[PDB]
């Protein structure tokens, strides 16, 4: 304070996972892949796990880069 | 001292030039010694109650060198307002005690 | 009026600053005895609760083998228990003796420091610390009376040169004696007043003790602690309560009082010297005092308080009556003519009923008739009560 | 049964925590402090215990402190009032206007 | 080694007791609303304006350590808990006394800072640490119960207006114990000390401790009560010491009056309790007499003693500069008997056939008590037959059992 006066003086409700995806056990009941996306998994998506994709298309295969061990 | 008591609240003109003269001729060093603190007492003395004569004063000390400005503003002002209660002087004083500092800068 | 509404309103702001200041500052408590906050050394403190031990209270009261190089000393703790301790090594041996007061620690007991003797509360608050506002010129008539008692109990301690070169040794007891009000009081209260020593006041019915033997020891420690005093001056207010003569009515008839009153001869004059101090005593019944007290070398000046003659009584009249709004032509000789045997305590009645009777005409002078009614209220009417004649006798 | 058990294997600990001192209020005072006579320990200025009401500790009452601390943390049953121990030593034998005749 | 020397002049301690502390804030005058007492509060205002803004910059900057709630709390903690009650048997220097505890036992501590250091006095209560005996506070000792004793809480409901006939004793009694109080400016522009003591004397129900009552009705000093008779004690100095306690109590509660009611009773009366005979009376007088006048100064105590035997006492106690006014108390006139009766039966419903013009010439030797003895014993007599309205015969059968049997 200065001197005395004196006298005179909006979460959403989805989130999207990338691959590898951290998937709770009960997110696996709730994460479902979005419908068009190239690639659709084999078993269905709620059991986990690694899950093969079907391509359906021949287009440029977009990888992840592996990351080397610290 | 002594001219400050033969001239005191009398603002006389000539031994303001020469104390003032004495103040800034002085050296930085030679400042230090706390007998240099009597050159502003004798400058203060001669405006012993006169009240706001000294923003003139007051400017020329402004020209010499810290802290011993510090001291000898704070000191001519106090003597300017000596016997008059202004409270927003005493506020002014006040405030110079706020601030410490961890002697030599607070011998104001 | 106009300015009601704006006093109250800066009155309440200087209320509410003040307790808000109280708030910072601190001004509380004060029933466990805690002092203002600009005083608190807390940092001290803390560290005076380490450095500083605590020193139990023990008397010394035996040193074995003082002359070798391990001389223990036995000491009385009190209630506690007595221990045979060695003195610590920040204290030198020669500076504690047998039946001495010591500080000593709780683990070893060895002796920390020593201790002045104890005093009882009692007789520590005999001692007069604010003198009275009375001096020497609010007694009138006392002339040879003071000069008497000024060069026995004021010059020896102002002047002590004058007495050593002439090899003089000067009384050390003034006994004051004369009827009620003749100003026996009054004077060693101007002399507490002057006295730069330390002055100690002791009423007689202050040593009647419940307890045996308890009257003497209050007079031994009255004593000690006057000794520890480079010059002292012991005022006795009332001897007759204790220094009755001796008797022997067949049962203990006053034995207990005697012991003190005898307690009270041994300090004055006995075996051992007394040192400076210079007694004083005063009593409106000085007939029944022992002759033991009664004797030079405890009572070595008989200063007589007789009640004022004329020019006595125009002077204590002048001084009762300096301060007052009298008028021009105040007959004060006359007045003094009026009472030829009253003291000094009627006249000053007097002045105040003179005065007093000016307050009930509603009038801010008293004239010279207020004075003659008042004498008449006061020596006249009230003579059947006066304690002078009965007095006079005794005196 | 199981709580009784091991209410009892805690009672043998509980038993050797140190009793509390029993002491008389004096008088009340500021910041929660009591002065309390201790029972041969003269008197002492003690703190209250968070669960005990200041209001509820009157003078010339029974309270129990802590072993350590001294602290007041229990109001035990109030002595014989004093006017009731006078008048059991004068022991003035009880009437009523049916025992006296004439 | 060299004793420790205090800085304090003295070992009792100070005389000012219950002040305003900090708050004794400059007497501002005139109390009238005007511009200059507006000016000077405004003064004392701008100065607690520019204390309110220096004290807070110090504590915002004060380590956290030094506060004024931190300090506060280590003040607790450097006290400690259990707080131990102790005797101050002698201070031995500015931060160190000689302290005792309730066992007997003496120690040689440390008075810490915080300690009120003008609150110590030799056999005061001290507080003191628990583990390290250092003196650590000082408490503020109760109310003894001998003071109870002597304070009358609640004014009499006796007024003057109640009195009857006793004018001048009123206008006597007033000059000394009331006026110098409510007007104590007559006094000073006169230059006179009111008159010292008084004593109210005559014979037995003419309204000497009426009077009193009636003082302590209208009297904003604290008043104490003391019968004669309660200063003849069981054991020796008691009697002296009871005395000097009394007027002890009196200095604490200044201004005070000291009712010495039937002081005539402390020698006329010989109890076999006392142990010392009329000698241990003589030493109880004694310390009466230095306390009325002698060498203690005394403060705004106003000493009143009445007695109906006033012969017997010791003329140097009642001696002028010890009581200045005897004021006497006769037994009624016609004039003053009318007056009482009618005090008295004020509050009474009468009947038509009853008259005070006989009442007053039931005896020649009539006395207020007995006068007001009459009609309590008639408003008994008409209780008794259950009714309301006092007759001529209930104050007859009245008269018939006061005065006579
Ligand atoms: N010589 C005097 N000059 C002036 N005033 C006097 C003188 N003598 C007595 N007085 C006044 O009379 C009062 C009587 O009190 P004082 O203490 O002098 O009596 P005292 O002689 O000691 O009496 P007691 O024998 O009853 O103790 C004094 O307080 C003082 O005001
Ligand atoms: N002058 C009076 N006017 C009115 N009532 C009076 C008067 N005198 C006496 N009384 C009544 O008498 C009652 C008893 O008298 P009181 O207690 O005043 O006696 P006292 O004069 O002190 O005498 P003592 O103590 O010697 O018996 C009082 O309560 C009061 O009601
Ligand atoms: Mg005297
Ligand atoms: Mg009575």
């Amino acid at each position: 304070v200065s001197t005395a006066v004196l006298s005179i003086t909006p979460e959403p409700n989805f989130q999207l996972l990338d691959n590898p995806a951290r998937v709770m056990p009960a997110q696996l009941k709730v994460l479902t892949m979005p419908e068009t996306c190239r690639y659709q998994p084999f078993k269905p998506l709620s059991i986990g796990g690694i899950i093969i994709l079907k391509d359906t298309s021949e287009d440029i295969e977009e990888l992840v880069e592996p990351v080397a061990a610290h | 001292l002594a001219c400050g008591m033969i001239a005191v609240g009398s603002c006389n003109g000539d031994v303001t030039s020469t104390i003032l003269q004495t103040i800034m001729e002085k050296s930085e060093t030679e400042l230090k010694d706390t007998y240099a603190r009597w050159l502003p007492l004798g400058l203060g003395l001669n405006h012993l109650g006169k009240g706001e004569a000294i923003e003139a004063i007051l400017a020329a000390l402004e020209v010499v060198s810290e802290p011993f400005r510090s001291f000898a503003n704070t000191l001519v002002d106090v003597c300017a307002y000596a016997g008059s209660g202004n409270v927003l002087k005493v506020q002014q004083l006040l405030h110079i005690c706020s601030e410490h500092f961890d002697a030599d800068m607070g011998a104001h | 009026s106009t300015y009601s509404r704006q006093i109250k309103q800066v009155e309440d702001d200087i209320q509410q600053l003040l307790k808000k200041i109280n708030e910072l500052t601190g001004i509380k408590e004060s029933d466990t005895g805690l002092a203002p906050p600009a005083l608190w050394d807390l940092a001290a403190d803390k560290q005076t609760l380490q450095s500083e031990q605590p020193l139990q209270v023990a008397r010394c009261t035996k040193i074995i083998n003082a002359d070798s190089e391990d001389p223990k000393y036995i000491i009385n703790v009190k209630q506690f228990a007595k221990f045979v301790v060695d003195l610590s090594d920040q204290v030198a041996p020669t500076d504690i003796e047998e039946g001495m007061r010591v500080g000593v620690d709780r683990n070893k007991y060895q002796i920390h420091i020593p201790l002045p003797p104890k005093i009882d509360p009692t007789v520590t608050m005999m001692q007069v610390e604010e003198k009275p506002d009375v001096t020497y010129s609010d007694v009138g008539g006392c002339k040879e009376q003071i000069e008497k008692l000024r060069e026995v109990v004021e010059t020896p301690l102002l002047h002590p040169e004058r007495f050593v070169n002439l090899g003089i040794e000067p009384p050390k007891g003034v006994l004051l004696f004369g009827p009620p009000g003749t100003g026996k009081t009054l004077c060693a209260r101007a002399v507490a007043n002057r006295t730069d020593a330390c002055f100690i006041r002791v009423i007689g019915s202050e040593l009647v003790q419940k307890y045996v033997g308890e009257g003497a020891r209050m007079v031994r420690e009255l004593f000690e602690m006057a000794r520890t005093k480079k010059a002292c001056l012991i005022f006795f207010d009332e001897i007759d309560a204790i220094g009755g003569a001796r008797f022997d009515d067949g049962a203990g008839g006053d034995n207990e009082v005697q012991r003190t009153m005898l307690e009270l001869i041994n300090q004055l004059d006995g075996f051992d010297p007394r040192g400076n101090i210079k007694v004083l005593m005063a009593t409106n019944r000085p007939d029944t005092l022992d002759p033991a007290l009664m004797r030079p070398g405890r009572l070595d000046r008989k200063i007589e308080f007789s009640l004022p003659d004329l020019e006595g009584r125009t002077h204590i009249f002048k001084i009762h009556a300096r301060s007052m709004s009298v008028e021009r032509d105040i007959r004060f000789e006359l007045l003094a003519r009026l009472c030829p045997n009253s003291t000094g305590a009627e006249i000053r009645s007097v002045c105040t009923e003179a005065g007093m009777f000016a307050i009930r005409a509603r009038r801010k002078i008293a004239t010279e008739k207020d004075f003659l009614e008042a004498v008449n209220k006061v020596i006249k009417s009230y003579a059947k009560f006066s304690a002078t004649p009965r007095y006079m006798t005794y005196n | 049964l199981n709580a009784k058990v091991r209410l009892l294997r805690e009672e043998l600990q509980l038993l050797q925590e140190q009793g509390s001192y029993v002491g008389e209020v004096v008088r009340a005072m500021d910041k929660k402090k009591v002065l309390v006579k201790v029972h041969p320990e003269g008197k002492f200025v003690v703190d209250v215990d968070k669960n005990i009401d200041i209001n509820d500790v009157t003078p010339n009452c029974r309270v129990a402190l802590r072993n350590d601390s001294y602290t007041l943390h229990k109001i035990l049953p109030n002595k014989v009032d004093p006017l009731v121990s006078l008048m059991m030593v004068e022991k003035v034998p009880d009437s009523t206007y049916e025992m006296i005749g004439g | 080694y060299e004793p420790p020397v205090p800085t304090r002049v003295g070992k009792k301690k100070k005389k000012t007791k219950g002040p305003d502390a900090a708050s004794k804030l400059p007497l501002v005058t005139p109390h009238t609303q005007c511009r200059l007492k507006l000016l000077k509060l405004e003064r004392i205002k701008d100065y607690l304006l520019m204390e309110e803004e220096f004290i807070r910059n110090q504590e915002q900057m004060k380590p956290l350590e030094e506060k004024q709630e931190e300090e506060r709390s280590k003040v607790d903690d450097l006290r400690g808990t259990p707080m131990s009650v102790g005797t101050l048997e002698e201070i031995i220097d500015d931060n160190h006394a000689i302290v005792s505890t309730s066992v007997g036992s003496e120690h040689y501590v440390s008075i810490l800072s915080f300690v009120d250091k003008d609150l110590l006095e030799p056999g005061c209560s001290v507080l003191l640490n628990h583990k390290v005996h250092a003196v650590i506070g000082v408490l503020m000792d109760d109310t003894d119960p001998l003071v109870t004793v002597m304070k009358v809480e609640k004014a009499p409901q006796e007024t003057y207006a109640d009195i009857g006939g006793l004018d001048n004793q009123i206008q006597e009694i007033k000059e000394s114990v009331e006026l110098p109080l409510t007007h104590p400016e007559y006094y000073e522009e006169m230059g006179i000390k009111p008159p010292k003591g008084v004593i109210l004397y005559g014979p037995p129900g003419t309204g000497k401790t009426l009077l009193a009552k009636a003082v302590a009705n209208q009297t904003s000093a604290t008043f104490l009560r003391v019968v004669g008779s309660e200063l003849i004690q069981k054991y020796l100095g008691d009697g002296p010491k009871l005395v000097r306690e009394l007027f002890r109590v009196a200095e604490e509660h200044a201004p005070s009056i000291v009712f010495i009611d039937e002081i005539d009773a402390i020698g006329t009366k010989r109890y076999d309790s006392n142990s010392g005979g009329e000698r241990e009376i003589q030493r109880t007088m004694l310390e009466l007499l230095n306390q009325l006048d002698g060498f203690d100064s005394r403060g705004d105590v106003k000493v009143i003693m009445a007695t109906n035997r006033i012969e017997t006492l010791d003329p140097a106690l009642i001696r002028p500069g010890r009581i200045d006014r005897k004021i006497e108390f006769p037994l009624p006139d016609e004039k003053t008997k009318k007056r009482i009766f009618q005090i008295h039966t004020s509050r009474m419903t009468l009947a038509d056939d009853v008259t005070l013009d006989d009442l007053i010439m039931a005896k020649d030797d009539l006395s207020g008590a007995d006068i007001k003895a009459i009609c309590t014993e008639a408003g008994l007599m008409a209780l008794r037959e259950r009714r309301m309205k006092v007759t001529n015969e209930d104050f007859k059968k009245s008269k018939e059992n006061v005065l006579y049997k």
